[PDB]
């Protein structure tokens, strides 16, 4: 639930913890590395503006992996992230989760 | 500290070079051949926060975006280079340019000065003057001893009339320099202005064909300063002078709160 | 403690409220500047003890420019014009994109073509007002002419054209009074100058600026008083905190 | 001991030496030819700790700035004060046999008729003499000093000042009374005739007003006290914080 977000140089999105942040492929979000503005949506879409663009040349790259899962259903790890009780069990991707 | 201090400072900066540009004009207000200056404001960057045009979550752009601004300077002083009235004068070494045109004068450190006052004499050499400092105008108009009259044609043709001769003799022919664009010269005083850059080249040529003015002999220009225009100027000038310092005097008030009570 | 940083978002929101009425103030005197009102809504409420509602505080989600027509300056310079109506004038950045602004206070460089008077940026489509010109006529439709001696009837140099935008507040400003197009602004509509909803061409006029000043000091007043309100907040909350521990 | 004490400490020090220049630039708001100056701020070192984790160690006053823009005109009746219109500095010899530059241009003369100082009376080189048997003193745009004679004809000539520009004239040193001295970083003393070669040009009955912004050192004043008060509070609130713990642990 930490949402302290960053760009290192190669473009890969993570966060403070250094955890990458999975996308809507379910791999970690790379961004085109010479950016110029970053929008997060309401939605978990990441928009990006190649260095040098037009205003009009914002577009959609990935979105961030947004889970909204039964919390009864979650345990803390030993590194601080919630994990399945239930082992081999995948992540659904919700669409009503919203990200301010 | 806080944005607003710095954004209404730069609004107390602007408010008073803008000040000092009415106070020139009605300073000069008797000076003959001035021309009044207008201070040009203009926005500071702003601060893109939210791009507007952005994507809003999917099929939703923002229709505008936080951009804050960071304040106003005044970012140019236009000369309005318009013609001014006409003062009739007896002396006959004073002279005006009717229409486009600058008198050349020799700048002591060799370079020619543009000027747009008339008001000349003679040194003790008999060479046509400025009144001022005493530059030389270009070309040189000697006027002989033995002359009892001066007439300074339209075409710039300078004459004496000689007891003993009939039809006046010329003694050299004035010209004068046009720009494309007079604001751009620089003002250094003394009513002369240098060529610049954005200026353009100095065009020269007889003072009546190719655009260039005409000189009028015992004429001379008054300055172009609407002397209402800077007193209404002046009040505006003043009054969001203030009302900037307003929101100085909020922001420090502010402030002294927080410190009390956090 | 949630108190604590549910009013240091109305702190937040005050501040940049102020921020932008003290743009609105500093550039009182700038031509052609339109005005900008902070955009406030609150934030997202949580559903807590699960049927109760809390809220998280307020932001400032956008600026909006009010791009309402100011009132009318009457120069004697030749060269500032104003637009009377919707439309804006169009100049050439060095980027090489156009770039639109609504300040009409222009000059003539060294080679007569009209630019801005500040930078100096080229106006499209250019004009040149040749030397032999003794004055520079910009007609109600953009038609620029000039007057050349020995020859009846002003010559032609050009036509200046000017550019509409459906959404004039979706325009990205860039300082120096001047705007580049966005997604949201619109498509740039050209066009001559007076006909199709542009506005008309008005030589030695100036629009000026449309900030209500009497408005801006109200509004300095209603936003003092909310930011020493929260600040009271944050103050209790830490005396609260401050008692507790001291008190257990 | 707690290192917040004494990182607050460097930004009430650095605000202290900035209200300084402060005050320094109001009270010299009347001075002829006065250069304002502006702090210079700057972050301390930053260390490297619990090892990609840096604490910054405050701020300091680097460097106190002075702004050579040329200040306004004063018109004057008196015939030997003067100014330089653009880049120059007056030349004075010090008592110690130094040449000091400066800027103020209030003048007068020497009971031996000799161009010196209004203040302490240093002279003004080249020595100018006037004679007793002048009228009038005029002195040219390009440092030509010349006086009336009765019973001559012209205008005898008794000397030619010049002045002096440096590259850098922020890197003089200010020693008080109007003056500077030359260092290091001030370049070479560029002397030549006062109106060529990027040197201005002497402006006689004329002085160079003090170009101090006041509104501007008013404002500057606001924030100086707030951000001095603010650090003031962290030092009180560590100050609680430390008498809680021993307290408590």
């Amino acid at each position: 639930r930490n949402g302290n977000l960053k760009v290192d140089q190669n473009g890969m999105l993570t966060n403070a913890s250094g955890h990458l942040v999975l996308g809507e492929n379910d791999a970690p979000i790379t961004l085109p590395i010479p950016l110029s503005k970053i929008e997060i949506g309401r939605d978990g879409t990441i928009s990006v503006l190649p260095q040098g663009a037009p205003a009009e040349e914002f577009q959609a790259v990935d979105r961030i992996k947004l889970v909204k899962p039964n919390d009864q259903s979650l345990f803390k790890d030993t590194n601080g992230l919630f994990r399945h009780k239930t082992p081999n069990q995948p992540y659904e991707a919700d669409a009503t989760v919203s990200l301010q | 500290m806080h944005p607003a201090l710095w954004v209404s400072k730069t609004g107390l900066d602007a408010q008073q070079t803008n000040i000092a540009t009415i106070s020139n004009n009605l300073a000069n207000a008797s000076t003959v051949g001035y021309k009044k200056s207008r201070a040009v404001f203009e926005d500071l960057f702003y601060q893109n926060i939210n791009q507007p045009g952005g994507q809003s979550s999917q099929n939703t752009e923002l229709p505008s975006g936080l951009m804050l601004g960071a304040g106003s300077k005044v970012v140019a002083t236009q000369k309005v280079h318009t013609h001014g009235n006409a003062q009739t004068t007896t002396n006959a070494l004073d002279m005006m340019v009717e229409g486009d045109g600058f008198f050349q004068v020799t700048l002591p450190d060799g370079n020619i000065g543009y000027t747009r006052n008339g008001q000349f004499t003679l040194n003790g050499e008999g060479t046509l003057v400025t009144s001022g400092s005493g530059y030389p105008v270009e070309p040189e108009i000697v006027i002989p001893e033995d002359a009892i009259s001066i007439t300074v044609g339209t075409d710039g043709e300078v004459s004496v009339r000689v007891r003993g001769q009939q039809d006046n003799q010329v003694v050299g022919q004035l010209t004068i320099t046009d720009f494309v664009n007079p604001g751009g010269l620089e003002p250094i005083g003394q009513n002369l202005y240098l060529p610049t850059g954005a200026s353009g080249d100095p065009q020269e040529g007889v003072p009546g064909l190719d655009g260039l003015g005409e000189i009028r002999q015992s004429m001379l220009e008054a300055s172009n300063v609407n002397v209402t225009e800077e007193l209404v100027n002046m009040i505006e000038a003043q009054r969001v002078y203030e009302m900037n310092s307003k929101v100085i005097s909020s922001v420090d008030k502010m402030m002294s709160f927080v410190n009390q009570q956090l």
